């Protein structure tokens, strides 16, 4: 059957506003696989993100891992954007700090 | 420990994917990939380093390829028969018996679910499908078919295990522990949700404990994930009586970790 | 009101297809509208359903739809899904269950059969197909031409037979000469009761 | 739910028994019986029925049987008859009509088809009786043994045909062994479209 996307946003190392880090994009329990994911920073697409080879479990369901380079501030909002056949709309889960 | 090879094929190439691909594991790590384009079998990250005979990747590449071929053709023969797109996945792998020999493994699913298997002593595909018999009998409708493919599983598959076994213990024993940090969100109305988030540890294993005045009060809400270094990535989530934020601490259990680790807000 | 229906028997046979539990509920004088929709599996709820805003029909009633997608296996091992369906102007809601009528399953007995000699002057004969000792009595029948899904057939509802399992008639209808070019004519049929679902014969001549 | 019925062709057409425009009702508690009757044959109230006392089923309901005594004209001239109940002391009561099915008398083409090849090697076989396109759908088959009347045969319901047209099939179950042995078996049907209302076909071994 086809599957909704698990959208979550994290960084790679503790945040802390200025210096540099990695945000990651985890696209995991869906199906089918063709799917779009895209990274944003205060709404634009962030470009140049690198995407793992695309897997899936042992229940046959689809996981991917988007990645790119970026570095918070008090102001600059960061946030996943997915479009797939399940999704009525584009889901956009906006990064949480303390994830 | 398990070698698993993840197949996969489509029809729907609106989104560029490649026909067919596949990746490799060992344990939790990743050690292949491959696709129909490259048309290669290629070593990933930290094992691209590991010390092997000289044919093997070339053994790899080889025994993909048929794999490949098997796979495109059901979609082909497929895709003709019925209306509507679809997805060929198998589970291709194997464990060690504890006594030298393979734990073989061998499913296959379509469209999300499973609908075949596969007896690599018997040399037989089993299902309860339709499409099993469709795909089951293209591919048994070769001679090569059941041989091969369960050359693979029960010969070639225990071995290149035993083999990254005995060369590739600096990456399979590698550990590493996690960095934590809890905090506080506003979390819901008059109430408040508490995060303890554990940063690049290696082993995927982790246990989080709530602490309240020090006693047990839970374990959150746990959610792993990779953080594409190799590593991986976890956080609880714990939703408690605002104010009362200080009363809890969280404490994780880890090989990394020679003991549990607690910490603060 | 409020209906509830499994799904057709092709879809839940073959995995390449998507069974759907649907909730249909009707006579809504323009209440609140906005009918809510609760689905569960094993007592379980769900949010997968596709609900389909309501419709007015010839007779000033509002009409809606809900479709639940359903993995294959969850019905054929008995799981219940239940549509619970709620609205100010209903007092409580309205809830209805179903799952997979129990039982045994007894997979059919196939056979085809030829137009009847005192048929073959008219213009157009009539191919048979006999479907025989299945249960329950959810069953998917067609007819193919050289493998051809054809179109000009009937099926007769499942008959309960005297030993308590069903049978049916399934007839194709064409024109004679089409019948003696010697085309091959295909009673396709799928039951939870045959080997992977499906088994088909063929007739000639 | 309450819904009108109509007269068994069989009697209708000759038979024996008096064709009786029935009105079952169902769906009430075992406290609760309420269910007068009033038919009116074309506005007009006849008391020529007979409403068999309020009796009562299992499923805590009244297994109601209220028969109503018309004549064979009646029926065939698109003549109704209201089954106008009155009941004042039951939450949603009843009322059906119905008549005839308006429409120019078809008779069947009936043929008989031998057990097919391959059924031939089960214990007991099956004779089959199709009834090719009829209209209206009251119908009525039957089988019988070189005269003698059977029970052991069921017949698939009227289905509409791509043509307007009905069909239905009818199987006769019968020990292997009744077949080989030549006999008589013969498809016997009542429709209002054959010469005389009936007709019959017959094959052996
Ligand atoms: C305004 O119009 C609405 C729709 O337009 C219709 O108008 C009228 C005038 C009609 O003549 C036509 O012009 C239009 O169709 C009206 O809505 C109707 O409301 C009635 C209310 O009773 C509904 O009646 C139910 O009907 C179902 C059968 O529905 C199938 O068949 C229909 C055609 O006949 C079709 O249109 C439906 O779509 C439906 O088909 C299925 O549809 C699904 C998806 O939609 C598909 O996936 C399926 O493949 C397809 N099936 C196939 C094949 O056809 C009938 O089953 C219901 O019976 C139950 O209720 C009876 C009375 O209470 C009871 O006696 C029965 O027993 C049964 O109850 C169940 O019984 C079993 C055992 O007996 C128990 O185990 C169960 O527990 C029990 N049920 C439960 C769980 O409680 C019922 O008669 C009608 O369906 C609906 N029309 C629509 C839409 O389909 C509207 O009324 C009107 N407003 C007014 C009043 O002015
Ligand atoms: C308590 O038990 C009661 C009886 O016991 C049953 O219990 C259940 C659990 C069951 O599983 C069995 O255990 C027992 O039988 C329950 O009563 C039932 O209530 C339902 C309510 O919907 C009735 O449903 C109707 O059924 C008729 C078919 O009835 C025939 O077949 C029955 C067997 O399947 C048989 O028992 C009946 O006797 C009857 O047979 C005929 O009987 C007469 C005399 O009695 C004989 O002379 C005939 O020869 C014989 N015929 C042959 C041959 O069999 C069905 O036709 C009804 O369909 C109408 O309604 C549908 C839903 O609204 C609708 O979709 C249909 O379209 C149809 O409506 C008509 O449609 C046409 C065109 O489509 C229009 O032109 C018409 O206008 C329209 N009708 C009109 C005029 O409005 C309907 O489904 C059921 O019959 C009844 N059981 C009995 C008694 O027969 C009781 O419900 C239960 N209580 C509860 C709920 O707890
Ligand atoms: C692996 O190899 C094979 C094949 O694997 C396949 O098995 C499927 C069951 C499924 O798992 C697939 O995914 C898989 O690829 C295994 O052996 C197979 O065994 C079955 C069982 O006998 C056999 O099925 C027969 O198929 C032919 C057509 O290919 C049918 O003609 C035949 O139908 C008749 O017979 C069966 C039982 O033998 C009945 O169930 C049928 O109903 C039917 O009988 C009669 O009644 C029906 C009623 O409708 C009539 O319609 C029929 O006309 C009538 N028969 C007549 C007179 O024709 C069978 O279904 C497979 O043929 C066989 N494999 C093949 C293709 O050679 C094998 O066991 C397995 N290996 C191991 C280790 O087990
Ligand atoms: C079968 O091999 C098992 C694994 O040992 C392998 O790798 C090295 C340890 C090498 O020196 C060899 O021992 C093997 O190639 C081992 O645990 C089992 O004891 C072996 N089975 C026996 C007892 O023959
Ligand atoms: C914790 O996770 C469960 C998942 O079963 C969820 O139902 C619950 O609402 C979650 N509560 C928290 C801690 O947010
Ligand atoms: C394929 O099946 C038929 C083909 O006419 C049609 O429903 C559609 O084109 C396809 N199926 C759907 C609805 O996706």
């Amino acid at each position: 059957i086809q599957k909704t996307p698990q959208i979550q946003v994290y960084s790679r190392h503790p945040p802390e506003n200025g210096k540099p880090n990695f945000l990651n994009c985890y696209v995991s329990q869906f199906h089918p696989p063709q799917i779009e994911i895209e990274l944003l920073k205060n709404g634009k697409k962030i470009p140049n993100i690198e995407m793992s080879d695309l897997s899936f479990s042992k229940d046959w369901s689809f996981y991917i891992l988007a990645h790119t380079e970026f570095t918070p501030t008090e102001t600059d909002v960061y946030a996943c954007r997915v479009k797939h056949v399940t999704l009525k709309e584009p889901k956009t889960v906006t990064w949480d700090r303390d994830m | 420990l398990p070698l698993m090879y993840h197949l996969a094929a489509v029809s729907d190439l609106s989104t560029g994917l490649p026909s067919f691909w596949a990746t490799g594991w060992l344990g939790a790590q990743q050690y292949l990939t491959y696709n129909n384009l490259r048309q290669e079998a290629d070593p990933c990250g930290a094992w691209i380093w590991e010390n092997q005979v000289s044919w093997y990747w070339e053994k790899e590449t080889t025994d993909l390829k048929s794999k490949e071929q098997l796979f495109l053709e059901a979609i082909r023969t497929l895709e003709n028969q019925i209306n509507g797109t679809f997805t060929l996945q198998g589970l291709l792998g194997c464990e060690l018996a504890p006594d030298n020999s393979s734990l073989p493994t061998a499913v296959f699913a379509l469209n999300g679910e499973e609908f075949m298997r596969f007896n690599p002593r018997t040399g037989n595909w089993s299902g309860e499908w339709p499409e099993t018999d469709i795909v089951g009998n293209l591919w048994m409708k070769q001679p090569e078919a059941a041989r091969k493919e369960s050359e693979f599983l029960l010969t070639s598959c225990p071995e290149r295990l035993l083999g990254h076994l005995e060369r590739g213990r600096q990456n399979l024993e590698w550990k590493e522990p996690p960095s934590m940090r809890l905090k506080a969100r506003p979390g819901n109305s008059g109430s408040s949700v508490l995060t303890c988030a554990a940063f690049s540890f290696y082993p995927p294993e982790l246990k989080f404990r709530f602490l309240r005045n020090g006693l047990a009060s839970g374990s959150g809400n746990c959610s792993t994930g990779p953080n594409g270094d190799g590593s991986f990535h976890a956080w609880s989530l714990l939703e408690v009586k605002r104010g009362d934020e200080h009363h809890y601490q969280c404490q994780v259990e880890h090989e990394g970790l020679a003991q549990p680790l607690t910490v603060d807000l | 009101s409020v209906f509830i229906f499994p799904p057709k028997t092709k879809d839940v046979l073959t995995i390449t297809l998507t069974p759907k539990v649907t909730c249909v509920v009707v006579d809504i004088s323009q209440n609140d509208p906005e009918v809510r929709f609760s689905w569960f599996i094993d007592d379980v709820e769900v949010h997968t359903a596709q609900t389909h805003a309501p419709e007015k029909q010839s007779n000033s009633t509002l009409r809606s739809v809900s479709e639940l997608p359903i993995v294959h296996r969850d019905w054929l091992n008995g799981k219940t899904f239940k549509c619970k369906v709620n609205s100010g102007a209903f007092p409580a809601p309205i809830e209805k269950s179903i799952s997979k009528p129990e039982g045994t399953p007894r997979g059919p007995q196939v056979y085809t059969m030829a137009p009847p000699k005192e048929e073959m002057t008219q213009s157009q004969v009539s191919i048979t197909c006999m479907v025989k000792g299945f249960y329950p009595p959810d069953i998917y029948t067609e007819w193919k031409m050289n493998g051809q899904p054809q179109e000009n057939y009937k099926n007769t509802p499942p008959t309960m037979d005297t030993d308590g399992s069903y049978f049916l008639y399934s007839k194709l209808n064409v024109k004679k000469e089409t019948w003696q070019q010697g085309n091959t004519f295909t009673c396709s049929v799928l039951h939870e009761g045959l080997h992977n679902h499906h088994t088909e014969k063929s007739l000639s001549h």
